[PDB]
Formats: structure tokens, sequence, C-alpha cells
């Protein structure tokens, strides 16, 4: 189908940053204090962008 | 073409001609340093290279004694072998 | 209680061939250099092989600069120092005419 | 096994054959074969090579001097 | 693409040396232009102790 | 505190990239695109043009 | 000749692979992570990557270091230095005369030797 | 009544700092600065780019003239040489023999 | 004499192993860098900062 064609066409573009993205996500889960991660989850449950909250 | 064979000139003549060639190469440096107007101390720093080359050629010439004729050397010539007629033991004379 | 471990290194060395091994190793390596590597590499007559790209690739971190010739000018400075310390005449060698072993 | 310069012996004091038996032939034939053999193999080969090179040695250095004129 | 196209166009009309090769004519012309010394052959294969380990040495011959 | 929240916010950002992309696709195809969406997309395109120049 | 030595269990090989697997299990035990804050970009098929789900373990060990976690990153700006200088050099304008007179690492230059 | 030179508690406390090292405590702690500021990453990159830089300079401009110029123009020409060498237009952009 | 032969052989073997493997690995790395420097869409930490290094 056309969806498979789009998948096999966009595989190589979509996957170039996936390594660094997963690296940053995992390094955050590991190095960051779990209270900060819990606060992030809370704020996202409250419909807020916790990155903007942190910057503010 | 090419061939693997004997040296053209003898060892004595070879060393003599080498010393003469280095003599020329040193004389040219000296004449050029004189043309440039250098003193003795500057001439030394200029042509010490060719001086050392001439001295090494002279050392090579002085170190090599051409062989003396005797019955053993003549028999080795007939046998066409490299032979020292000043050794009673050969390779072991180095240790005795 | 007496021990050569704490009171005599000589008797300890004598009583242990595994202490002789490094010394023999050292002596053999130095003898190898003396017999093979000394005259073929380190002598002034045999030092330009370090400029060879096949037998001494990048001994100067690059191909050897022949226009510059650092070896020549270094050694020439040193020979000049020798000449000044000895007060030898540069032009005395040119007055020589060697004979030939005629016949 | 099959060590160098080594041979086993049987109850009769005789050498046991490792690969090949040569003790069927009479004593005269063995003495004929072994009277001229030695405990040396490669030196004779080197000597024959040296004798070949001596027969075929070069004498140009004598020609240059005139020993063949 | 711009760089390699310019470089190829100059290599074709001999205004620039070929890729990886030192060309004699262009170098001599550039030396004449810049007023610099010409590229000589400063090496000395017959120097003492250069081709001693060479199985097939080079023979000295005054041409 | 900002460093900890900056780290902890990376998983949220990488997770919501795809979410925001899918919602934008749905709003563009469906046509249910409003004023605030238009303003956010214009801000997006401005920053994208800046980063395009920067990449050049 | 016929010593009749009993088997020595210390000469057997029945502990090396278990010990290596114990070390690997200790390594992988530090990969345990909580559900909160979890995100991993899978492949386009939806299947996981290889290096992706084994970054948390590595960085959980980086967390435990003392000196390397604050030093081994200082060689990383050098990567961006190369990334920038390479692009600077891809299109750098140069003099034709100097390139023809002094080409860098070009073959058959007699001043080099060949 | 110990007949030997009894060592104080604090001296042992200090010597324990020196003799209670483990292998990894040396290996990694000394390898991190070494790997970062060593022949691989920083010192190697610096000292090996310098060789190419000054080769390019002495071939193109000259070392004496380069010495006569200002530190700014020196750095400019050095950066140009570093770019010329990193590019390696003659090696097909490949740092191999 | 075979002890000497084996010593020389295994010394040369270790030398060749280290040299050739280092050279081959660096060569593949440099070819990859040439592929990616000319295509900056790929000049990214595509495997990962620690993943490739750890492997
Ligand atoms: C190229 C290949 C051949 C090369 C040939 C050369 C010419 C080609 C040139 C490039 C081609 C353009 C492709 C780029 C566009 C693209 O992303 O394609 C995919 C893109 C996604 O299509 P999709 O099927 O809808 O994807 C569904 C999901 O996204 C699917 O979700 P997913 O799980 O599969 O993830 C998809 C992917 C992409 O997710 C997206 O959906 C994004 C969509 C973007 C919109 C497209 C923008 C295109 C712009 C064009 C200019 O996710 C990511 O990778 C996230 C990227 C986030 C950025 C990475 C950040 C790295 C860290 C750097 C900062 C670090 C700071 C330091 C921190 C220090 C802390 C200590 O395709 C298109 O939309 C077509 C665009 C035309
Ligand atoms: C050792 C025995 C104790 C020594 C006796 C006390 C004494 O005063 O010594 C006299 C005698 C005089 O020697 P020298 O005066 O002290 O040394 C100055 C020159 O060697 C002087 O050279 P030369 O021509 O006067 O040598 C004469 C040579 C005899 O030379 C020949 O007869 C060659 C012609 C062979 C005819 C077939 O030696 C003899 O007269 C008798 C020994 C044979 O000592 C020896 O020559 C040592 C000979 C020991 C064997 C070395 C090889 C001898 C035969 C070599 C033939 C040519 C080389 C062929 C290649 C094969 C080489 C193995
Ligand atoms: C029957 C004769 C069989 C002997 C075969 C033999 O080679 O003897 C010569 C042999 C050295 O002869 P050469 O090296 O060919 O001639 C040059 C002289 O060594 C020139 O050296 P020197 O005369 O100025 O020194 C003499 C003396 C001075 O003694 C002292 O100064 C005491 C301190 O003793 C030595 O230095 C020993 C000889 C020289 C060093 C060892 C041999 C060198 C071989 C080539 C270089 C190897 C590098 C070794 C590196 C070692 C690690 C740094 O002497 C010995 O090495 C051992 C002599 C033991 C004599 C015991 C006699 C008692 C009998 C009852
Ligand atoms: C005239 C003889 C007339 C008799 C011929 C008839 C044979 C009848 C049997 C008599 C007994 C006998 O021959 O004992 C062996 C006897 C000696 O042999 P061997 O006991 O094995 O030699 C002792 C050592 O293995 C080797 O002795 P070596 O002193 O020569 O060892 C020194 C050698 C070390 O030799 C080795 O250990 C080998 C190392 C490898 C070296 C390889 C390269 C060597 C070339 C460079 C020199 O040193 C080197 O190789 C220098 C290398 C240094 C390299 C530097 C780095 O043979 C001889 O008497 C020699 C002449 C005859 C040889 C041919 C034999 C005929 C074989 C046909 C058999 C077919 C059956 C016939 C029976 C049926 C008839 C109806
Ligand atoms: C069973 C019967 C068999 C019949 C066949 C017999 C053939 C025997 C072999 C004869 C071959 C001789 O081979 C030939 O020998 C001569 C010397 O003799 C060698 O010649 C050598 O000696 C001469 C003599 O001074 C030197 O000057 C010369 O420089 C040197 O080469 C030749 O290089 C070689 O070609
Ligand atoms: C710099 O900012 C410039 C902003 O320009 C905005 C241009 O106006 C775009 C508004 O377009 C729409 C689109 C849809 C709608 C609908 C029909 C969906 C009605 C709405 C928003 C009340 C739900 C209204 C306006
Ligand atoms: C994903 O797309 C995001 C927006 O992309 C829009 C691309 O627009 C093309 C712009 O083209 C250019 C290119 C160069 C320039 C110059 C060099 C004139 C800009 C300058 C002078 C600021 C460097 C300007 C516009
Ligand atoms: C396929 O490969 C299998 C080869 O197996 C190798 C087995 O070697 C394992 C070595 O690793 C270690 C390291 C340290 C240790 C201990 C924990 C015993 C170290 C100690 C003494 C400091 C506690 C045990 C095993
Ligand atoms: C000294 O010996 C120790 C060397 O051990 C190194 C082991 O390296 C492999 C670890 O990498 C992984 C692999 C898989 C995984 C997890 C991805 C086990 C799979 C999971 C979490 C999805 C179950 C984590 C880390
Ligand atoms: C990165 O670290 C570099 C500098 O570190 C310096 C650490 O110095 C700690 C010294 O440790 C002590 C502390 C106290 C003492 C005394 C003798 C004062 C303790 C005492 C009085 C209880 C015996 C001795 C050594
Ligand atoms: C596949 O294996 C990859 C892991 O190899 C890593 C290499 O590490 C170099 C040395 O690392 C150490 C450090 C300490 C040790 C111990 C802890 C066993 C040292 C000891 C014996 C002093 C306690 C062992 C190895």
């Amino acid at each position: 189908s056309l969806a498979k064609v789009w998948m096999y066409a966009s595989w190589i573009p979509r996957g170039i940053p996936k390594a660094m993205a997963n690296e940053l996500s995992s390094a955050a889960a590991a190095l960051a204090h779990p209270e900060a991660i819990a606060r992030v989850a809370q704020l996202e449950s409250q419909g807020k962008n916790p990155y903007r909250v942190a910057r503010a | 073409s090419s061939y693997t064979g004997a040296a053209l000139a003898p060892k004595s003549e070879r060393l003599r001609l080498a010393f003469e060639e280095k003599q020329k190469d040193h004389q040219k440096c000296i004449e050029e340093a004189k043309g440039k107007g250098l003193k003795k101390d500057e001439l030394i720093d200029a042509c010490a290279w060719t001086h050392r080359k001439t001295i090494l050629a002279l050392k090579d010439w002085f170190a090599y004694r051409p062989p003396f004729q005797d019955r053993r050397s003549k028999w080795a010539e007939y046998c066409s072998i490299r032979h020292d007629s000043g050794s009673w033991l050969g390779w072991s004379q180095k240790f005795f | 209680v007496y021990t050569n471990w704490q009171s005599s290194y000589t008797r300890l060395f004598v009583s242990k061939p595994w202490m002789w091994h490094p010394l023999a190793w050292m002596t053999l390596s130095v003898g190898i250099w003396w017999k093979f590597g000394k005259e073929s590499l380190c002598n002034e007559r045999s030092f330009y092989i370090h400029t060879h790209p096949k037998w001494a690739p990048h001994k100067f971190h690059t191909v050897y600069n022949w226009s510059r010739d650092p070896i020549k000018w270094t050694l020439a400075e040193q020979y000049a120092s020798i000449i000044r310390n000895t007060n030898t005449d540069i032009e005395a060698v040119l007055k020589i005419k060697l004979p030939a072993n005629a016949n | 096994g099959e060590l160098s310069e080594y041979v086993e012996v049987n109850e009769k004091g005789m050498p046991k054959p490792q690969a090949l038996s040569l003790w069927n032939m009479p004593y005269a034939k063995r003495r004929a074969l072994t009277k001229f053999a030695r405990g040396v193999r490669w030196q004779f080969i080197v000597l024959f090579i040296a004798l070949y090179n001596f027969k075929n040695r070069d004498d140009s250095h004598l020609l240059r001097r005139g020993a063949y004129n | 693409n711009l760089r390699v196209e310019w470089e190829k166009n100059m290599e074709i009309q001999k205004k620039l040396h070929p890729s990886g090769l030192w060309s004699e004519e262009q170098a001599f012309a550039a030396a004449e232009k810049l007023g610099r010394p010409k590229a000589g052959h400063p090496m000395r294969v017959f120097e003492d102790g250069y081709q001693q380990f060479d199985l097939k040495p080079k023979l000295f011959d005054p041409d | 505190e900002f460093w900890q929240m900056y780290l902890a916010c990376w998983p949220y950002r990488f997770r919501n990239t795809v979410v925001e992309w899918e919602t934008c696709k749905a709003k563009v195809l469906k046509g249910s695109v409003d004023l605030q969406d238009i303003v956010d997309l214009l801000y997006l395109l401005a920053w994208a043009y800046l980063f395009w120049i920067l990449g050049e | 000749a016929a010593p009749a030595e009993k088997p020595d269990p210390a000469l057997d090989a029945t502990k090396a692979l278990p010990k290596a697997l114990e070390e690997v299990e200790f390594f992988q035990s530090y990969a345990v992570r909580r559900k909160t804050g979890f995100h991993l970009f899978n492949r386009a098929t939806g299947s996981p990557t290889i290096v992706g789900p084994m970054f948390y373990n590595l960085y959980n060990f980086v967390r435990i270091g003392r000196v390397s976690k604050y030093v081994c990153w200082l060689s990383l700006p050098l990567v961006f230095q190369r990334m920038w200088m390479k692009n600077r050099a891809t299109g750098m304008e140069y003099d034709i005369d100097l390139e023809n007179y002094a080409p860098f690492e070009a073959k058959k230059n007699p001043m080099h030797g060949h | 009544a110990p007949l030997y030179p009894v060592l104080s508690q604090a001296s042992l406390y200090k010597r324990h700092f020196f003799k209670n090292i483990k292998l990894f405590h040396v290996v990694f702690y000394v390898g991190a600065p070494c790997v970062t500021f060593g022949t691989a990453a920083w010192s190697g990159s610096n000292r090996n780019s310098r060789e190419a830089i000054f080769m390019v300079i002495e071939e193109r401009h000259g070392w004496d003239n380069f010495k006569k110029l200002s530190s700014h123009q020196q750095g400019v020409i050095m950066q140009e040489a570093a770019q010329e060498s990193l590019l390696a237009r003659n090696k097909g952009e490949l740092h191999l023999p | 004499m075979n002890w000497l032969y084996q010593m020389i052989y295994y010394g040369v073997r270790m030398w060749l192993v280290f040299v050739l493997h280092s050279f081959s690995l660096g060569s593949f790395g440099e070819l990859i860098t040439v592929i990616t420097d000319n295509n900056l869409i790929f000049n990214v930490f595509y495997i990962g900062l620690l993943g490739l290094g750890f492997i």
C-alpha cells in the first residue's frame, strides 16, 4: 500500500536524529533528579508546558 | 643492460678518487665562501660539511692496507676465495 | 631474623635466576644494537637513511625536506664547533695528493 | 614418537623397524653399503656443492694479470 | 559543486594542475609569476647511507 | 533547578514533537485551523527561516 | 611415567562463563528504569532500535563516575570545530599560482623527493 | 613496652590514603585527562595540525617571511593552511597515505 | 630452534594484528567521515555519542 511506501521512503530521514533523541531522553531519565521528572509529569498532566514553566 | 660482477677500479684507486672528488667539492665551497667575502670563522661554518666528508674519505683511504703477496694469498687467488693470510684460526681468531 | 630480602640485594640477586633474566635481557638488547643498529643507523655515515620514505617513513613527521636539510646544517654546526675547539685549518686537507698503489 | 637419532631394540638385541626393514639381506651386503656411510648427511651435500663451484670457479682476475697468455 | 566545477574547468584548460599530481609547466609558470625559485630536485640518493638497504640501488653516472 | 528541569523536559519534548505534528496534520487536512494555530505556525515559520539562514 | 593424579576441579572450566554472565547481569541491572519520563523513538516499522534502549544503562553508570563524567566531554567541542572548519574549507578561495607552485600533498613533487 | 618506633594513628590515617588505591581509581581517573588531552583528541590534533600548517606555510609563503608578519596575519595564514590540509583536495579528501 | 621461530612468528603476528586492525578501522572511519562531510544531512551523531563509542 501507499503507507508502506511512505514508511520505507521516510525511514532513513526519520531515523537520523532518533539516536541522539533517545540518548537525551535516557540521559535525562538517569541523571536528572526523579523529583524533577515527577514535576514534569505533573505539569504535563495539568496541560502545561513544563519547559516554558522552567524557563519562566 | 646490467650485470653483477667485479668492482671496476681497485679499492685503493677507488678511495683515492673518492678523496679527490671530495677535495673538489670542498675547494668549490671554499672558493665560493671567498667570493662571498667570508672570514675564517664564517668559512668554517660554511664548509665544515665538505671538510668532514674529505676527512672521512681520507680516513677510509688510510684504514685500508692493500694486501701483501705471499704463498697463501696466491693460493687463495688460484682458489678464488676471500682469504686472510694473517690468521691461524679464521673466524675464531677474533676470540684468540 | 636475617634475610637477603632486607639485608643484601647481592645475595638475593645471586639466589634467583628470575632476577638474572632482566639483566641478560638488557645486555642482549644492547649487544644487538651494538652489532646491528649502531653502525647502520646511528653513525654519521649512515644517518641519511632516516630520510628514506621506504625504510624510515615519516621519521620527521613528514617527507624529508631536502631543500632545508636539517641534518646537514646541524652536523655542520657541530663539526664547526669541533674545528674551533681543535683549531684545525680548513684548507690543509686540500694540499694533500695521495699516491696510488701502482703495479 | 619417531624421535631423531633414536631406535628401539627387541629381546634379541636387534633394532625394531620403524618404517622399513633392511635386516633380511646378508651381512656382506650391509657391510658393503655401510662401510662408506657415516653419521653425516648434509656436510657431504655442501661439500659436493663446494666442489661444483670450485670446478666452476672464476679465473678472470688471473686472466687480467696474464697467467693464461 | 561550485568549487569542483571551477577546479575542473581550470584543470581542463591547463590553468590548474590535475588532482593529486604536481605539474611541471604550471609550477614553473607560477614560480616565474611570483618571482620565486623554481622547483628543483634537491634530493641526493648518492648521499652516504641512503640506499644501503636497497636491493636494486641506483648507479652514479655523469650524464 | 533549571538544569534538572531542562534535562527532565527532554523526554516530554521528544514525545510531543510527534503529537504536535499529528495534530497539525489533522487540522490542516480537516481544515479546522484557527487564529491561535495560525499565529503559532507563523512563529514556527519565522524561527524556521532563521535556522534555514543559519544552516546555510 | 604413570603418576596416577586424581582430577583437580580447579583445572576445570565451570566458573568463567557464569562469572562473566554475573558481571553482565550486574551491568544490565542498572538498566532498570521507571515508567515516568520514558520515551524511546522506535524505528519506522515500530520496532525498537539497538542502541536506543541501552543508553539509560550507560548514562546511569556515567552518573556514578567521579572524574570522567566531567572531563571526557571536553574533547567534544573539537568535533564541532572540525564540522565548521571542513565546511569553511570546502569552498575556500585560493590563489591558482600558489596551488600550482605549492600543492599540498600532491604527487610527483620533486621538492618532497618523488 | 614496644621496642619499635611506634607509628602514630594520624600517620597511618594519612598513609592509608596512599595505599588504599584500587586499579580503576588510577586507570580511569588518569585516562580521562589523558584520553582528552592526549595524542588522540587535543594534543594530537593540535600538534599534528601544526605540522601540516607549517609545511603549507614554508611551501607557499616561507618561514622567515611568516615570522616577519604580525600575529594576526600569522593566524590568518595558519587557519588558511589548516583548512587546505583538512580539505586534502589532492588526496581526494582522504587523510590516508 | 623452533622455539626461536615461534617467538619471532608470534611477535610478528601480534605486530601485524595491531597495526593492520588499527589501520583498517581508522580507514573505514575516515571513509565514513568523507561520506558524511559531503552530505551534512548525515553529519550527525547518527548512532549515538556513547553507543558507537561503547560498542
Ligand atoms: C656420463 C657421461 C656424461 C657426459 C656429460 C658430461 C658433462 C659434464 C659437465 C661438463 C660441463 C662443464 O661446465 C662448464 O665448466 C666450466 C669449467 O669446466 C665452467 O667454467 C668455469 O671455469 C673456467 C675455467 O677457467 C673459468 O674461466 C670460468 O670463468 C668458469 O665459468 C663453465 O661455466 C661450465 O659451463
Ligand atoms: C502576525 O499575526 C498575523 C495573524 O494573522 C491571522 C490571519 O487571520 C487568520 C484567521 O483565519 C481563520 C480561520 C478559521 C476561522 C474559523 C472559521 C475556524 C472560525 C473560528 C476561529 C472562530 C473557530 C477563523 C479565522
Ligand atoms: C522549512 O522551511 C523553513 C523556511 O524555509 C524558507 C527558505 O527560504 C529561502 C530563503 O532563501 C535565502 C537564501 C539566502 C539569503 C541571504 C544569503 C541573502 C541571507 C543573508 C544575507 C541574511 C545571509 C536569503 C534568503
Ligand atoms: C566468553 O568469555 C568468557 C571468558 O570468561 C572470562 C571470565 O573472567 C571474568 C573476569 O571478570 C571478573 C572480574 C572481577 C571479579 C571479582 C569480583 C572476583 C574481583 C574481586 C576480587 C575484586 C572481588 C570476578 C570476575
Ligand atoms: C566487564 O564485563 C562487563 C561488560 O558487559 C557489557 C555488557 O554490555 C551490554 C549492555 O548493553 C545493554 C543491552 C541490553 C539492554 C536492555 C536493553 C537489557 C533490554 C531491556 C531493558 C529492554 C530489557 C541494556 C544494556
Ligand atoms: C580534590 O582534593 C584535593 C585536596 O584534598 C585535600 C584533602 O585533605 C584532607 C586531609 O585529611 C586530613 C584531615 C585531618 C587531619 C588531622 C591530622 C587534622 C585530623 C586529626 C586532628 C583528627 C588527627 C589529617 C588529614
Ligand atoms: C569486555 O570487557 C570490557 C571491559 O574491560 C574494561 C577494561 O578495564 C581496564 C581495567 O579495568 C579494571 C579495573 C579494576 C579491576 C579490579 C576492580 C578487579 C581491580 C582490583 C583487583 C585491584 C580490585 C579490574 C579491571
